[PDB]
């Protein structure tokens, strides 16, 4: 089963260390190993400071939350 | 000046981009001595400036450097257009007229070649330094225009020749602002002016011939010079010929202020301020996807070097022009 959430859904940040915490992203794929410690993979349409735009975060790190609207990051 | 610098970063550009020529193999040696005869010239140059000043304070006029007391008198300064005695005048005013030179002169011109040196001393550093040194051997792989290496072997701040020029336009600047004010005040004291009657002229110059006299401190320069002489553009305002040029004045002080900001502050400090910034935005759904960013490194140090010179060189501009218009007319 998927341990993670969907492929494709969007996910908050929980991160407090990240670039994109508390905002949110899309779930680009999650590692069903259970021996990856950070297998959930997001995508984020705003690049951080180094200019990357995807990251690897665990299954604790990330929630589902809706598509942002209008003027939300 | 500013073709000079110029000349020196494109040499580095050269360097970095190309085979450099053989005399950089030894370009320790070159720039040490270098360095020595720049450390000497400014002390002797300057200290005799310096030592003018603290000894006319304690009293002392003796034992300064000047024509009256110890003089520096400039020997090698000889003519060779065999000009016939006196001067040239056209209508009240001195076309022509010998410079006189003596211990001033000397100090003055001493002075210029310190700075000249102290700069041909950055670019050639920038230049042969740019691709590898004894701090970082792959300077050349990082470029010609990066900020650093990082905070590591104790900081590598500024070891790139773009940074290297950063630094030989202030010295340049530098330079050319104590050119200027010495060619002004020389002038103005020696040269320029008008005259009152084989005939023989009493010759009375726009600043009263006070550069042999004054020149010989550097409270001489600030008071005689700068305070004396920005009569004109200071008390600008009322007149309709030169408000602009008080106004300029004004408004190229502030320039040269608002520089050190970019030219004291770091990148990071900015950064956080405009992500504190960009909180209230996003509260408040004023989202730009064109993210925000405080400016680059080497971004900060070109703004902050252009509105210095800038704001010096428009002081500059303003302040002799409007002496030169008032007194003229
Ligand atoms: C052991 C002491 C010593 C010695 C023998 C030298 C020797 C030299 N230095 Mg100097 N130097 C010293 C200390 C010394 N330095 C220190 C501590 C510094 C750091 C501030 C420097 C910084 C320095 C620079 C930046 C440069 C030199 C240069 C030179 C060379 C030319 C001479 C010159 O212009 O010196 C000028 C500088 C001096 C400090 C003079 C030498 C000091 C003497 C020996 C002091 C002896 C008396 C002392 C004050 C007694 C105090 C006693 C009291 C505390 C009880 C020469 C090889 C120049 C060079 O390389 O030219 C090619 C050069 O550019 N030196
Ligand atoms: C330190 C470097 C230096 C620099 C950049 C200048 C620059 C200048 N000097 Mg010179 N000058 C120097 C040293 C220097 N001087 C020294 C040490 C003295 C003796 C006190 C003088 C005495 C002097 C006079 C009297 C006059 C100038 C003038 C000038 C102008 C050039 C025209 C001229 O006549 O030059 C002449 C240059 C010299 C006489 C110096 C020769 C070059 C050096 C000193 C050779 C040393 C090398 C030696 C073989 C080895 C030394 C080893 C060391 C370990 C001790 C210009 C502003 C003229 C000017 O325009 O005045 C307004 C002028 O009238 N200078
Ligand atoms: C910006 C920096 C700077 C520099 C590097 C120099 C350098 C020089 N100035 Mg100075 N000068 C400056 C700024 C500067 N000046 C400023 C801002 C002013 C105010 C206007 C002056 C005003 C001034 C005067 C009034 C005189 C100098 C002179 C000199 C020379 C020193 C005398 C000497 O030893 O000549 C050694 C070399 C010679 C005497 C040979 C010169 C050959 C000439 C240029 C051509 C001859 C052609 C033909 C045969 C005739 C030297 C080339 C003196 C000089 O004679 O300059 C040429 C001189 O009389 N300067
Ligand atoms: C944001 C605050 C601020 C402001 C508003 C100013 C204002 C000024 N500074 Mg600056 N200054 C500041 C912060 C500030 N400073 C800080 C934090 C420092 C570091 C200590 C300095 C260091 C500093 C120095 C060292 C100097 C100034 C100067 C000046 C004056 C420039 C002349 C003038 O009338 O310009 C305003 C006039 C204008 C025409 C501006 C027009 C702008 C648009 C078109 C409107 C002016 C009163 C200069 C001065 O007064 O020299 C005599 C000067 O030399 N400031
Ligand atoms: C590095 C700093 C920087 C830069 C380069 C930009 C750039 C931009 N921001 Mg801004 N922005 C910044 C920081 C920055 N921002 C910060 C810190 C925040 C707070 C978080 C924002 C928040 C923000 C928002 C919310 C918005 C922008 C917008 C814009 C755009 C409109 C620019 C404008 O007003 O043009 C006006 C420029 C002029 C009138 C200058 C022309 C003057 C003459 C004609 C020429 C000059 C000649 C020259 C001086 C030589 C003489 C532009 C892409 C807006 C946008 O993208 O709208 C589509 C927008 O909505 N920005
Ligand atoms: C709050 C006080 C304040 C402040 C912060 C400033 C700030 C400034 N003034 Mg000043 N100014 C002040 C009060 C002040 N002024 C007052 C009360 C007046 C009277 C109205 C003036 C009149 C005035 C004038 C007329 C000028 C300035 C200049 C400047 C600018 C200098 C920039 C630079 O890097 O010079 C670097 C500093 C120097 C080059 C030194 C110049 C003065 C000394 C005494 C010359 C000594 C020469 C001697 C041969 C030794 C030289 C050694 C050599 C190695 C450098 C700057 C914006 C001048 C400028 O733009 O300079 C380029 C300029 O044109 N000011
Ligand atoms: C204090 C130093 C100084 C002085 C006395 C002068 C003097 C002169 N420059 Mg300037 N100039 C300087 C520095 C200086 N320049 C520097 C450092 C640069 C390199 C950026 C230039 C680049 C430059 C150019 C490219 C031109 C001049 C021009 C001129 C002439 C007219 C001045 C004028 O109103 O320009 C214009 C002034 C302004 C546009 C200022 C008004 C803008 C706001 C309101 C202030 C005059 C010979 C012009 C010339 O030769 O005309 C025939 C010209 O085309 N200069
Ligand atoms: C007399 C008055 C003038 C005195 C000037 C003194 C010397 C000036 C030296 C400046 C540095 C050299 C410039 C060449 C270029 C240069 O320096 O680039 C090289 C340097 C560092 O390079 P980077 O590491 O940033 O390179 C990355 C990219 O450029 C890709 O190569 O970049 C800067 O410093 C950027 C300066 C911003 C340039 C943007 C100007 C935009 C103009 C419009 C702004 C108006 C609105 C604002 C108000
Ligand atoms: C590129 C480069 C650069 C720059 C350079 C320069 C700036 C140069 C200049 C040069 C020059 C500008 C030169 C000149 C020369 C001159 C000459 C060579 C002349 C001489 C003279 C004579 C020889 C004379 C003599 C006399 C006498 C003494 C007396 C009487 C007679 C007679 C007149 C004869 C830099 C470092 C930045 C960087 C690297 C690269
Ligand atoms: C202030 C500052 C910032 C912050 C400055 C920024 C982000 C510049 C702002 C750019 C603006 C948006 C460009 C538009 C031009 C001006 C707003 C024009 C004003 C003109 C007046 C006459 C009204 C840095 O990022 C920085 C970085 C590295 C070293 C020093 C500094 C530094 O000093």
């Amino acid at each position: 089963p998927w341990v993670g959430p969907k492929k494709g859904s969007w996910v908050k940040v929980l991160r407090p260390e990240s670039y994109w915490y508390q905002t949110r992203g899309q779930v680009v794929n999650v590692n069903q190993k259970p021996e990856i410690k950070y297998p959930v993979t997001v995508k984020f349409d705003r690049v951080n400071f180094s200019n990357v735009n995807t990251n690897g975060f665990a299954l604790w790190e990330v929630i589902e939350a809706p598509a942002p609207g209008p003027g939300e990051v | 000046g500013f073709f000079t610098v110029a000349s020196g970063a494109h040499a580095s550009i050269f360097v970095i981009r190309q085979l450099p020529t053989s005399e950089i193999r030894h370009r320790d040696p070159i720039i040490g001595h270098l360095i020595w005869v720049c450390i000497a010239l400014g002390l002797h140059s300057f200290g005799l400036y310096c030592h003018n000043d603290t000894l006319e304070a304690l009293g002392r006029p003796e034992d300064t450097f000047c024509d009256n007391s110890i003089q520096l008198k400039p020997i090698f300064a000889k003519q060779f257009l065999g000009l016939q005695p006196g001067i040239e005048v056209l209508d009240g005013k001195i076309v022509r007229m010998t410079q006189e030179l003596g211990t001033a002169d000397f100090m003055v011109h001493h002075i210029h070649a310190f700075t000249i040196h102290v700069t041909l001393l950055i670019l050639l550093k920038g230049v042969l330094y740019a691709r590898n040194s004894r701090l970082v051997s792959d300077k050349l792989e990082l470029g010609f225009a990066y900020p650093c290496d990082g905070p590591g072997r104790g900081g590598t701040c500024q070891i790139s020749p773009w940074d290297h020029l950063f630094l030989a336009v202030f010295w340049m600047y530098n330079c050319l602002s104590v050119v200027i004010f010495h060619y002004f005040w020389k002038m103005q004291s020696d040269v320029w002016g008008s005259y009152v009657h084989h005939s023989s002229l009493t010759c009375s110059h726009y600043s009263q011939g006070d550069f042999s006299v004054n020149s010989i401190t550097i409270n001489g320069w600030l008071r005689n010079l700068l305070w004396s002489e920005a009569s004109q553009v200071i008390q600008s305002y009322a007149l309709p010929s030169i408000c602009s040029y008080g106004f300029i004045f004004l408004a190229a002080h502030f320039v040269w202020a608002f520089s050190l900001m970019f030219l004291f502050s770091g990148r990071a400090y900015w950064q956080e301020l405009i992500e504190s910034i960009l909180w209230s935005h996003h509260k408040l759904k004023i989202v730009p996807h064109i993210q925000p960013r405080a400016l680059s490194i080497s971004q900060g140090r070109a703004v902050g070097l252009t509105h210095y010179v800038l704001g010096g060189i428009g002081c500059t501009w303003a302040f002799i022009i409007s002496r030169m218009l008032v007194l003229t007319t």
